[PDB]
């Protein structure tokens, strides 16, 4: 039983972290891409000015 | 397993990559010696300027303080190697 | 101006007099009477009423008086939403990053040398890779092309 | 002229200013009675 | 108070502002996270809160977390609590023709003749959220827009 | 004349000042509450 | 000491479906990704007219 606990413990606790890390740095590209496409929506805008 | 035991907490080089990027908007590594210390040794998980310093004495700095980060990311994989034996 | 007069003087004190109708000479006078100054101190007319010099040193200050609880409470409210905006975009920022960053540079100088061999004999890795990442840059330039 | 009838509103101003400054007087006295009271209860109770 | 919730924001928010020893508080600090963790007024409780107005020495200026959360309260007892009809019918004053054509101008120089005034790049920076054109508001959207944090 | 009236308007200003001076009282008043709760949170935390 | 790996296996099992709940907000965030794809492309499409 304990041995299955710990099973757990490290196998929840790797996936959870990856999963969390992923999630937090790919909201962090999520930002990163929308500025890249509103840089992209000033460049249109310099072509119409 | 014994290998298997050597990795943890590192993820591949592509979520580096992107939060280099993300950090300075500008993305051209231009991480200067003050910005560099002032964004690491100070806020976060508190550790000693000294053993940062490993970080200076052996990974190789860009001049007139900025600090490239591609060939850093790049050393820290295995896709480059400070040297060869 | 008559319409720069309105604009400038009567969004002093203009609640407590009729207002809505609109006209020349009577809004004019209501205005004057308004403000009861000295009939000596200007002259009607038809388009611009002149007034002499002294007259703005005493009308301007009263906007300063009046408007300051407004401007007050909404650089408050300003304030305040710039605090909250930039306190969180900075605290998610340097959690991510920091946390992050500073656990993989740890995990990576202290294994920078606790296991050096090791980490040296990785020169065949780049020998072996080299079949899949052939294929793999195969297929970008394909899709390139 | 025009100081004088300021000088007669004025006065008009000092007697209800009176009244309402007596009042924050007042207010804040009852206040600071009855936070007095909070606290001594409080620290009573506490120390006990 | 309320449950251990708001200790335990107050307490996060102390591990955040930890630059220069985490133990010691800024009232500058103390100030900013306060006014941030949604409590808008600001301006002059720093006499209500310090008791002496003493501003000279930026970096000693002492505060401990113990005696911070009973000034939370005192704070948060809601002194003041103004709504939008007070703004939006002094800046229709402030306004010109009823729909602001080109407010920008005039809105930095009200902001500039105000003696409590701090910062310039806030000012440049308000364009950022919807204040994007020559003064193009007639302000009820700038007014939604701060009165949503 | 009138304005030595006024300065008698300025002995009341002096009166109302008083009553400003009472609210200073309470202020100090408040300002004992306020250091009393700082000390009955410390106390709150060690009977916690 | 067994009512207490009782207690923790208990405690476990509450973070797993902290764990689902994390995968939940995978899910969440993979479909706001493509949703704000869509939403660019039809950024660009007004840009465009």
């Amino acid at each position: 039983q304990v041995e299955e606990m710990k099973t757990q413990l490290e196998e929840l606790e790797d996936e959870l972290q990856a999963a969390e890390d992923a999630k937090l740095r790919l909201e962090v590209n999520m930002q990163a891409m929308k500025s890249q496409f509103e840089r992209d929506l000033q460049a249109r805008d310099e072509q119409n000015e | 397993t014994m290998f298997g035991e050597k990795l943890n907490g590192t993820d591949p080089e592509d979520v580096i990559r992107n939060a280099f990027a993300c950090f300075d908007e500008e993305a051209s590594g231009f991480i200067h010696e003050d910005h560099l210390r002032e964004l690491l040794t100070t806020m976060g998980d508190r550790f000693t300027d000294e053993e940062v310093d490993e970080m200076y004495r052996e990974a190789p700095i860009d001049k007139k303080g900025n600090f490239n980060y591609v060939e850093f990311t790049r050393i820290l994989k295995h896709g480059a190697k400070d040297k060869d034996d | 101006v008559f319409q720069e007069f309105r604009q400038r003087y009567e969004i002093l004190a203009a609640n407590a007099i009729p207002k809505g109708f609109m006209d020349g000479k009577q809004a004019c006078i209501l205005m004057i009477k308004a403000l009861e100054l000295d009939p000596n101190l200007y002259r009607i007319g038809q388009s611009k009423i002149f007034f002499r010099t002294g007259v703005l040193a005493h009308l301007e200050e009263e906007r300063d008086l009046k408007i300051t609880d407004v401007i007050i409470a909404f650089q408050a409210q300003c304030r305040g939403y710039l605090a909250r905006k930039a306190f969180a975009k900075r605290q998610q920022q340097l959690t991510a990053m920091k946390v992050i960053q500073r656990n993989c540079a740890a995990y990576l100088k202290l294994r920078n040398w606790q296991w050096w061999r090791l980490f040296t004999k990785v020169k065949p890795l780049l020998q072996v890779t080299r079949q899949e990442e052939e294929m793999q840059a195969k297929d970008e330039e394909l899709q390139r092309t | 002229s025009n100081l004088e009838k300021k000088q007669k509103k004025f006065d008009q101003m000092l007697a209800e200013e009176k009244n309402i400054s007596s009042k924050y007087a007042d207010e804040r006295d009852r206040a600071e009675a009855e936070a007095r009271e909070k606290e001594t209860k409080a620290l009573s109770l506490a120390r006990a | 108070d309320f449950s251990e919730e708001q200790t335990a924001e107050f307490k996060e928010a102390f591990q955040l502002f930890d630059r220069t020893g985490d133990g010691k508080i800024l009232y500058s600090q103390c100030g900013d996270v306060m006014r941030a963790l949604g409590q808008n007024p600001t301006n002059a409780e720093v006499m209500k809160v310090l008791g002496n107005p003493k501003s000279d020495e930026m970096n000693l200026k002492t505060l401990k977390f113990e005696q911070f959360l009973p000034m939370m309260q005192t704070i948060a007892k809601n002194k003041d609590q103004g709504c939008f009809e007070d703004y939006v019918e002094g800046l229709r004053v402030f306004d010109k023709e009823g729909n602001g054509t080109v407010m920008g101008a005039e809105i930095r120089h009200v902001l500039v003749t105000l003696g409590e005034k701090m910062t310039e790049e806030e000012v440049e920076q308000l364009v950022a959220g919807h204040e994007d054109s020559n003064g193009c508001i007639n302000y009820e959207e700038l007014v939604r827009m701060v009165l949503s944090g």
